[PDB]
Formats: C-alpha cells, structure tokens, sequence
C-alpha cells in the first residue's frame, strides 16, 4: 500500500483471501506465540492453547481490521485512529512485535495460497503491512 | 541451539525434501525482491531489474543454491553452528562489509520460502523450530563483526 | 517533527545549532565512519582521513538539506524528493545506516549543546530524524 | 570485545569520571521519554506521565544507578561479557520477556548521555570505543534469549 502497482497487488491479493481473513488472522497469531514466546506476555488473560476460542475470536478481530485496510489504502491513519491509541497510548506494544506477527501472517498466506503469493505480490504485502505498522504505532512517533 | 531431541527430528526430516537448488534460487531472489537495497552487493550478476529478470537470472539461481547448502550444513551441525560459520563470518564482514540485520531478513525470507513449499506440513510446531534455527544461523555468521 | 509540539521543539532546537550546521554535519559523518566501519563503503572515492575537506564540504550538504527540513516539516515528502530518489534508487543505502547516522548526529548535538540538550527536546529530534529517514527510504516502500 | 590496548586505556580513564548514580538516572529516565513502551516494564514505579515526572522519580533514579553499576562491572571485565551477564540475561528473558532490541536501544542513550556529560572530551575516537563495549554488553544479555 504506497504506489499505485503496489494498491493494485495489495486489493487483488486480499480478494483472494476473502472470507478467511479471520482464519487466516487466528493462524498467525498461533504461530507468532509459538515461534517467538515474548509475545505472549500482552495476552495473559487469554488461553493460548491450540484451538483455543479466544484466539479464534481475536484472529477474526485481526483479519476484520486487515480488510479494513485494504479498503482505506489512502487514508490508513483516518482508518485506523481508534488502533493506534489502543496499542501504543494503552498496551504500550513494542514496535519490534509488529515486525513479528507481520512475517507470521506472510508466513500464513504462503502455506495457503502459494500459486498466489509471488514475487511481486509478497513485495507488495510487506510494504502493506509495514504500512499498517506505522499506523498502529504512529503515537509513539 | 537448543532444541529438544523431538524437535531436532522434525527439523532434519523437512530438510531430507529440500530441494536445495529450486529453495535456494527462490529465496535469494525474493530477498533481491522484496529488499531491494539488498541488489547494492550483486551489482556483477547483471540486470536485477523486475521480478522477471532477478527470478530467471541463472547467477542467482547458482548463488542461492550455495547459499542454501550452507544453511544445510549449519541445520547438520546444530551443536556447533560458531564452529561452521567462522569461515564465512569473516568473509560477509571483512571483505563484503553486509550489516547483520540482513542475515535475519534472509533466514525470515527462507522460512517463507519453506511455507510456500510444504503447505499445511509446515506447522506452527515445526516454523517455531525453524525460527530457532535460522536465528542461530545468523548469530553464528554475526560472531566475527 | 509530526505532532504540533514536536514541529515546536524541532524548530526551537534547530534554531539553537544556527550556523554550526555544517560543522555539526562533518562531525556526524565522522563519528559514523569510526564508530560504525561498514558505512565507509558508500564513500570509496572519499578521502576518510581526519580533517579531511571532502567529509568537510559533505557534512555541510547534510547539515543544509537537515535545515531545508526543518522549514518544510508539513511537506517533507515533497521538500526532499530529489533526495529520495539518490539514496534509495542510485545509492541503494542500506536503511540501517539512516538509524546509525541519526545516533551520531544527537550524539554530536549532546557534545556541542548540553544545556539545550533535554529529554523533552532530545525525544523530538529523534522523531524528526525517524521522519527524515522514512523519507529518504520510501522508494523502498 | 577486541580493544587495542590503548583503546581499552581511553575506555577505563573515562569511566574513572563516571558518577553511576547521575549518569545511569539520566540514562533510564531518557530511555523512558524517547522510547514510550518500555514504560510497560515499569509500571511499579508510578507515575511517569510526562517527562518531569519520569526524570524526578526516585525509582528511576535507584534503579538507574543499579544499571550503571552492572554496565561498570563491564568495563573492568571485557575478556568474560558472557560470564559476566549470564545471570541478568536469564532475569531478562526468563522473568522479564525484554526484547533485546532493547538492550540496543539503552546502549545508545547512554553513549549520548556520555557525550552530553564529557563534550569535547568524548571525541569520535573515545564513542568509538564505547560503541564497542555497548554492542559487546547488549550481545551477552541476549546470549540466553
Ligand atoms: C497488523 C497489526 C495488528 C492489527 C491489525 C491488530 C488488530 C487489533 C484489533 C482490531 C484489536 C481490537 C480487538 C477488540 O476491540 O476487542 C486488537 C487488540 C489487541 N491487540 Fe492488536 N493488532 C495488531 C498487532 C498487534 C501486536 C503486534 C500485538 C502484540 C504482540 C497486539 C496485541 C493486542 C492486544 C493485547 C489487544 C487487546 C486484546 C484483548 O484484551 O481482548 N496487536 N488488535
Ligand atoms: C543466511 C545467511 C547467509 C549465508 C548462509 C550465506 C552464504 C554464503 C556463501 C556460502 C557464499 C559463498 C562463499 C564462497 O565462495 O566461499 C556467500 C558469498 C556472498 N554473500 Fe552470503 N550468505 C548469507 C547472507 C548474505 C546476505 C544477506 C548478503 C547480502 C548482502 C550476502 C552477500 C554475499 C555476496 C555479495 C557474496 C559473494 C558472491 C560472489 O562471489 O560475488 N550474503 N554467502
Ligand atoms: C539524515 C539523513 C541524510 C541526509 C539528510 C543526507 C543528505 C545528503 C545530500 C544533501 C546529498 C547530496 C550531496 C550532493 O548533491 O553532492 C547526499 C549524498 C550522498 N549520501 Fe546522504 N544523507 C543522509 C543519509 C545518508 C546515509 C545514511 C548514507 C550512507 C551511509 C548516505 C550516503 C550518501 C552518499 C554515498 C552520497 C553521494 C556523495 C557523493 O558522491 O558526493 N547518506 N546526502
Ligand atoms: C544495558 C542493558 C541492561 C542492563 C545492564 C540491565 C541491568 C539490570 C539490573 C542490574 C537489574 C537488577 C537485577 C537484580 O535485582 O538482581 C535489572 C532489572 C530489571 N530490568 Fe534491566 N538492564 C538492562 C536492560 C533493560 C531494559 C532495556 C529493560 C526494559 C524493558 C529492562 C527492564 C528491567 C526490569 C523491569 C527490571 C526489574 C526491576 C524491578 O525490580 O522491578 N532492563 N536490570
């Protein structure tokens, strides 16, 4: 989400998830909590364990807010206002973590469409969700 | 690093299907992809320019597939990863001068590569184990700057 | 320089280093070069030494395109384009050069303005120089 | 870390000069303002609101000085880093889950700090030095992450 060629990958690579934004949100956050243990820390109200509903119900959260996105890619910080305060003015999230669940979500979206995770497209996805990032920590900024 | 015997097991039976030739090829031109200050020490390989021209380029097709029998040497000698890399710490830092932070983005440009191959086999369980691996990869290649 | 106080503590600390730009530039440069070896190999056609009149005449470019900024913060973007292009598109700088050349400059600014030096104002240029360094990379993105 | 041995002087003159208690309250407290989310780890020292509140605590003045003491130990120990953080590398992945980007992070304020407190006398060459031994200490607090 920055150029013109990269909004285009970014919309069209997002219709191919469609309606498993959320299965697909609840599957990176499964893998970020077992690859990089630090990030369970923000989640102690939770139960981590697989299958778990609340990390069900979060990962839906998660790819609702994703959706979002790709449909306000010329306005993000309008978009996602509400997100940023919440995880940067109260959860006080480290920056690094976003870094983290975004190579959990590429990750994600390899294991389930590699015919359509290209080159190109992947280059575009991660200047999205680095774009996204800023957003969400832009009170820090 | 430190993987438990279940662990390391699971790590050496994913890399028995590696095809060091085409993974190695595709991460390393990804990497020139989606990085593309990371082109700055490639100048020689010749037209880096689109997608099209890196992917196809038989000198990165050639250098990844080194590149990934590297990694296949480190992933064998899990107790001593130092010992391996010592050679090749000395040179990315001596004489190539690449900062570090790239050997991260690389080790997480692979582990991409590996989901993109095996599908629902590359389980949560097993990318946590690979992260360990790579991480240890690129602390080994650091050591020497 | 992005929220309404941080444009006022930029431009009020800015306006402290006046004409010790340059020479704060230089001093940057040389700092970076000694403490971080791996950015001497954007520069081979420099002479490094101490003293030298190239990282002279450099740091003087530096310090006025970092003065530019200073008068353009809504505009950053559009201020430094030309600029962009150079480093991220001719040069291929490495984006982890921006983070070590930015130490060195606060690191310079400490040295030479102690007083005027405070955490409220050190904490400003940090998001500044952050904000310059976005710029000077989003080719990237 | 591999200091000449007239580097290793320069470094130890210095730290001669060094008040642990000034110097390591500046260094927290400006850790706290500029980078806002470690204030999470914090959250028992009360109110660090605003820059004023953060730099008078009493918590981050003790603790701070605590930080500089172990950084000195260091200093007058950079032939054995590792053995010599290997308890507080423990305390702040064990305990504490720190992301050692941090350690990074804190590395530099206190080499600006040095600087705003030694001006001239921290010449490019003495921060070079230091930067070395920041890097090292950094390195052996992330050894058992
Ligand atoms: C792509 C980046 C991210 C997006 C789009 C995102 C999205 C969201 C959304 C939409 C919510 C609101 C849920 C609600 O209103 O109940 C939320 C909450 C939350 N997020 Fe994030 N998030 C991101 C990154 C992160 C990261 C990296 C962390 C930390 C590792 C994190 C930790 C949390 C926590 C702790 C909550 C509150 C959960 C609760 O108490 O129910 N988020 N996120
Ligand atoms: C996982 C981390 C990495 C591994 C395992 C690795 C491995 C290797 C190997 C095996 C060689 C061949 C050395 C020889 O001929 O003896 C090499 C050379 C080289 N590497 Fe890496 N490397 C890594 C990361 C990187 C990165 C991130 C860069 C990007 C700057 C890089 C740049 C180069 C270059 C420019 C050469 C020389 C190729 C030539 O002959 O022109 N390496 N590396
Ligand atoms: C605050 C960030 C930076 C600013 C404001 C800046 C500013 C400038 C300016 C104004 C020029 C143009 C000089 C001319 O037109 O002759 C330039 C050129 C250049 N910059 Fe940067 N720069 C920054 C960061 C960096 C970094 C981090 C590096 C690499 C470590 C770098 C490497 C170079 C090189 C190699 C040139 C060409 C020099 C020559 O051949 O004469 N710059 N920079
Ligand atoms: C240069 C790197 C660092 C050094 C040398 C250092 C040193 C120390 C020391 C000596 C202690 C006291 C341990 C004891 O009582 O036995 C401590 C505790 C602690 N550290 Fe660090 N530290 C570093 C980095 C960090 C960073 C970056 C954070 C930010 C998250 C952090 C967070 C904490 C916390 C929350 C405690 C516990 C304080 C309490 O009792 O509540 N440390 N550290």
């Amino acid at each position: 989400v920055l150029s013109a060629a990269d909004k285009t990958n970014v919309k069209a690579a997002w219709s191919k998830v469609g309606g498993h934004a959320g299965e697909y949100g609840a599957e990176a956050l499964e893998r970020m909590f077992l690859g990089f243990p630090t990030t369970k820390t923000y989640f102690p109200h939770f139960d981590l364990s697989h299958g778990s509903a609340q990390v069900k119900a979060h990962g839906k959260k998660v790819g609702d807010a994703l959706t979002l996105a790709v449909g306000h890619l010329d306005d993000l910080p309008g978009a996602l206002s509400d997100l940023s305060n919440l995880h940067a003015h109260k959860l006080r999230v480290d920056p690094v973590n976003f870094k983290l669940l975004s190579h959990c979500l590429l990750s994600t979206l390899a294991v389930h469409l590699p015919n359509d995770f290209t080159p190109a497209v992947h280059a575009s996805l991660d200047k999205f969700l680095s774009s996204v990032s800023t957003v969400l920590t832009s009170k820090y900024r | 690093v430190q993987l438990s015997g279940e662990e390391k097991a699971a790590v050496l039976a994913l890399w028995d299907k590696v095809n060091e030739e085409e993974v190695g090829g595709e991460a390393l031109g990804r990497l020139l992809v989606v990085y593309p200050w990371t082109q700055r020490f490639f100048d020689s390989f010749g037209d880096l320019s689109n997608p099209g021209a890196v992917m196809g380029n038989p000198k990165v097709k050639a250098h990844g597939k080194k590149v990934l029998h590297s990694f296949g040497e480190g992933v064998h000698h899990l107790d001593n990863l130092k010992g391996t890399f010592a050679a090749l710490s000395e040179l990315h830092c001596d004489k190539l001068h690449v900062d570090p932070e790239n050997f991260r983005l690389l080790g997480n440009v692979l582990v991409v590569v590996l989901a993109r191959h095996f599908g629902k086999d590359f389980t949560p369980e097993l990318q946590a184990s690979y992260q360990k691996v790579v991480a240890g990869v690129a602390n080994a290649l650091a050591h020497k700057y």
